[PDB]
């Protein structure tokens, strides 16, 4: 009996007992996953880390790459049942995760008076060891918001309650320039963003792809310290995003504290001289200096020397904590016990891909001023539970709050890509509102030979009447004559002279995903080994990326002219803002052009010139029909 | 109750409002009095969205609304429109209510907003209106720019609400009319660029909101 997401909330308990229950779902679903995960039978490939620690590589395949949330540093524990051994366990860490290339998890085991056995392959099986850590912050956060009055101002309270109170500034300096002095200027569209945000309790960015969100939040970041004199709490759902953004904000002179779990103080960053727990053991000294050395040659410390460790990092942690500009942190890493002091102006950078309880982390820390970042034309979060999306978790805090009538500051002029690249998605997505901040010129290939169909125009819908076919699992579909056509077009880009590095194939399934690395393999023109360096994954691989050339393979076909999740508009956005300087387009019109946004698209590549059918070295204008 | 509310209520006002609305429905009927009438494009654009966009929330107000279509409930009255009536209320009507200097080209509008306007124009103005003032509830906001230039009041979900609040008198009201008159108290009034309210405030000071006593989930 749970009550639904409303717009307006008569308190903040029926906030609570509205979000609750949703995240339990979504905890119980990823934990029972795990539960299953935990029977599969797997292969053990064994090498040995720097450290001299066993590593242990196996690939999981009941579950696609997007359900397993496994993070670095996780625990989990490797047992062996068979008959060419007795029973064991083995504990140890995730220190590699599956990538595009790489299909495999890496566990390193921790040290032990028994060995592993590294001469066996197969008999093993792997199971991760539930924490439940960030959805305990996330319930934490939600109850903290109800019954604590001191966890967020007053004003802030009602507009996330949806209640009508009246509207209110801050009587602050603002800067005679909002572009810092020494640094790149920011464009007028950057700077009216920084300049709308510091006076408000409240803003949202909107920051399209290529348009330049860093720099903007670290400029904004940079004056709400300068103006405030205060700590300021920086965050986003992802390590890279919050790596992203604190190298920046470092750049411009602040003094950055970024702070990681404890079970991925050894992860490899852009950042670790930011760490929390780098800077423990750099700016240390006395008793503290002596015991950190001791722990390192030793490995482990006596009862009495581990009290005393420990008071001491805590006290050295805060000092560096309450000295810091910005503290950095993933949304989960603000519940962290050793940030329990307070934050009263909160900047959120891709705070589109959390759930709102996500969010709520490090605003329930005594805010007074929050700057949400992000784009809901963009990928949002990933909700595992389907009960628990459809009952409105997948929404973040940044879209209920458009919903409730606060209208973002949008970020408007893109770097990216090629000016006709940014055509469509602009008009569709963005209302027209994307200027170029790069020229043709400037992203171009001036003896380029590939077959585009107009010179000038970097991008293709290569038609193709191809049928949709069923892969291995039953579960999943390929295309074999776009999987062959995708192979001709990367031929042709590296016969121009194209890396494998600078190209990148989107496909909505797994089937397709296969099957293309696997045709590629066998079936490519010119060496297989430079096929192998082309990432095939799916959008979720390359949001928040770029490469130079896009290739996307739509895979349906059908007399239904069924499309399944490629009527996805958030999607399909991410896949044509990706490229730099190509794209090609594999499908069957017929087929799309039942779709409204896939017509829509159809439409604009006739206008242009741009979609085709027949042999790549003779193009011809495609036949397809298309009404509006 | 005595004080009585008109509304007109389309389609994106049931399917992100639906919880809000049964609300209204069981529990603000005490002291105020709600009259609705529900036009075609609702009923059209719930069936759209329930069938083409498999809309659980759709499929959950079409059966909200039959419910109130079939149930005698004290102080609530629902209409649902016969749909031959768009055929009787003239185009002219709605455009002797157009703003002509106004932004949107009323008359290149689709099939379902020009009925919806018709609706609309006849419940606010014309034979529909029975000598009460109508408002249109809409959570769209082309759909509320095109009410506006035709001089059909509008209003969103959360301004319902906020407005049976202050009718019922709940604490909900109470507490955020005293944060308002804090505000008022303590701060700067300005008219913005914008032409809004804005009240300048020191960061430095801050007014907490009490919680008041609440049940909270538990697993």
């Amino acid at each position: 009996a749970i009550p639904p997401l409303l717009l307006r909330y008569q308190d903040a308990y029926e906030y609570q007992r509205s979000y609750g229950p949703l995240i339990k779902l979504e905890a119980d679903y990823d934990k029972q996953l795990k539960e299953s995960q935990a029977l599969e039978h797997i292969s053990v490939s064994w090498s040995l880390a720097l450290n001299n620690r066993h590593l242990a590589s196996f690939t999981l395949s009941t579950f696609e790459s997007n359900e397993l949330k496994v993070a670095i540093g996780d625990e989990m524990i490797l047992w062996y049942s068979g008959m060419q051994h007795p029973d064991w366990e083995g504990r140890g860490y995730i220190v590699r995760l599956p990538n595009s290339f790489q299909d495999t998890f890496t566990l390193e085991l921790k040290p032990s008076k028994t060995p592993p056995p590294t001469h066996l392959t197969t008999g093993f099986t792997a199971e991760f060891i539930w924490k439940g850590t960030s959805y305990d912050r996330m319930q934490d956060a939600l109850k903290k918001f109800a019954i604590d009055k001191k966890s967020i101002s007053g004003y802030l309270y009602y507009k996330i309650l949806g209640h009508q109170v009246v509207d209110i500034s801050f009587d602050v300096p603002l800067p005679k320039e909002f572009s810092i002095p020494n640094f790149a200027q920011l464009n007028s569209s950057q700077s009216n963003a920084v300049s709308h945000v510091l006076q408000r309790p409240l803003s949202l960015i909107q920051g399209p792809p290529g348009t330049g969100k860093t720099v903007t939040s670290a400029t904004i970041v940079y004056h709400l310290s300068k103006i405030h004199k205060d700590r300021i709490l920086v965050c986003a759902p992802s390590n890279v995003a919050v790596d992203h953004l604190a190298a920046k904000l470092r750049d411009l002179g602040l003094k950055v504290v970024r702070l990681t779990a404890k079970s991925r103080e050894d992860v490899e960053s852009s950042v670790s001289n930011l760490a929390l727990h780098n800077l423990v053991g750099r700016g240390a000294k006395g008793e503290l200096k002596n015991l950190l050395k001791l722990k390192d040659e030793v490995g482990e410390l006596s009862a009495s020397d581990t009290k005393r460790f420990v008071k001491l990092v805590r006290k050295t942690e805060a000092e560096i904590l309450n000295k810091a500009d910005v503290v950095c942190c993933t949304c989960v890493g603000a519940g962290d016990k050793r940030l329990d002091t307070k934050f009263r102006t909160v900047l959120i950078d891709e705070s589109t891909q959390a759930s709102e309880p996500e969010c709520l982390i490090p605003i329930v820390k005594g805010a007074k001023q929050v700057i949400l970042v992000g784009d809901h034309q963009q990928l949002g979060p990933v909700i595992l539970e389907r009960k628990a999306a459809d009952a409105g978790l997948k929404q973040s805090l940044f879209e209920r709050l458009i919903s409730l009538g606060h209208v973002p500051i949008r970020l408007e002029v893109q770097y990216r890509m090629n000016p006709y690249l940014s055509e469509f998605p602009s008009n569709m997505f963005y209302e027209g509102s994307l200027q170029n901040g790069v020229t043709i010129e400037q992203r171009t290939v001036p003896n380029s030979k590939f077959p585009w169909p107009i010179r000038g125009i970097p991008m293709m819908f290569w038609a193709n009447y191809g049928r949709e076919e069923i892969s291995a699992n039953g579960t999943s579909f390929l295309n074999r004559i776009e999987a062959m056509n995708c192979e001709r077009i990367i031929t042709k880009l590296f016969r121009d002279g194209v890396k494998p590095e600078q190209i990148g194939v989107i496909t909505p399934y797994e089937g397709q995903r296969a099957y293309i690395l696997q045709y590629m393999q066998m079936n490519g023109s010119l060496d297989k080994d430079l096929y192998i360096k082309v990432e095939v994954a799916s959008v979720d691989a390359f949001q928040g990326r770029e490469k130079d050339y896009i290739i996307l393979s739509c895979v349906r076909a059908n007399e239904q002219q069924a499309i399944g999740f490629l009527r996805d508009p958030r999607r399909l956005n991410v896949g044509l803002t990706r490229a730099k300087y190509g794209l090609v387009i594999l499908g069957n019109p017929r087929s799309l052009a039942r779709n409204t946004l896939w017509n829509h698209l159809l439409i604009h590549f006739r206008e242009k010139g741009c979609l085709v059918e027949g042999t790549l070295d003779n193009l011809q204008l495609c036949t397809v029909q298309l009404v509006r | 109750g005595s004080t009585q509310y008109n509304f007109i209520i389309d389609a994106s006002a049931f399917e992100k409002g639906l919880g809000n609305i049964k609300r209204w429905c069981s529990d603000c009927t005490e002291a105020v009095t709600l009259n609705f009438y529900i036009p075609t494009f609702t009923l059209n654009e719930l069936d759209f969205l329930q069938q083409r966009r498999k809309s659980f929330a759709a499929r959950e107000s079409l059966k909200f609304i039959d419910r109130l279509d079939d149930s005698k409930f004290a102080n609530l009255k629902v209409f649902i429109e016969f749909p031959e009536v768009l055929d009787i209320i003239l185009w002219s009507d709605v455009m002797e209510h157009n703003d002509s200097s106004g932004k949107i080209n009323i008359a290149k509008l689709p099939k379902r907003l020009k009925n919806l306007l018709k609706s609309c124009i006849y419940k606010c103005y014309l034979e529909g209106n029975e000598g009460l003032h109508w408002f249109l509830i809409s959570e769209d906001p082309q759909i509320r720019e095109m009410a506006m230039q035709c001089n059909i009041p509008s209003c969103s979900i959360v301004d319902v609400d906020s407005i049976l609040s202050k009718d019922m008198n709940d604490k909900s009201f109470r507490e955020s009319e005293k944060f308002n008159n804090m505000m008022l108290k303590n701060g700067t009034k300005e008219e913005s660029e914008n032409g809004r309210e804005i009240i300048r405030t020191n960061f430095n000071k801050t007014v907490y909101a009490s919680r008041g006593t609440g049940e909270l989930w538990s697993p």
